């Protein structure tokens, strides 16, 4: 899933 | 940031947690404005076959899920948040 962290 | 978070509607800059509605919005939300817990967002951003669904709205996940799946990897009881589907 697509996050800040991606 | 140019976005504004799905729930608080304040921005969200890219040094904030925060999670895309990919399941259905395509909005940005702060994690912290969703209930998530660290661990489910951590694990959620490193499963490419994993998307969340926010509350207003491949493998879908709502931040309960997400967040009841993370518990059990972290205890050894999941494999993968995958298992939580
Ligand atoms: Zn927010
Ligand atoms: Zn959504």
């Amino acid at each position: 899933a697509r996050t800040k962290q991606t | 940031g140019v976005y504004p978070c799905g729930a608080c509607r304040s921005e969200v800059n890219d040094d904030q947690d925060a999670i895309l509605c990919e399941a259905s919005c395509q909005k940005w939300f702060h994690r912290e404005c969703t209930g998530m817990t660290e661990s489910a967002y951590g694990l959620l951003t490193t499963e490419a076959s994993a998307v969340w669904a926010c509350d207003l709205c491949v493998y879908v996940f709502t931040t309960h899920l997400a967040n009841t799946a993370a518990e059990a990897v972290l205890q050894g009881r999941a494999d993968s948040i995958l298992a939580y589907h």
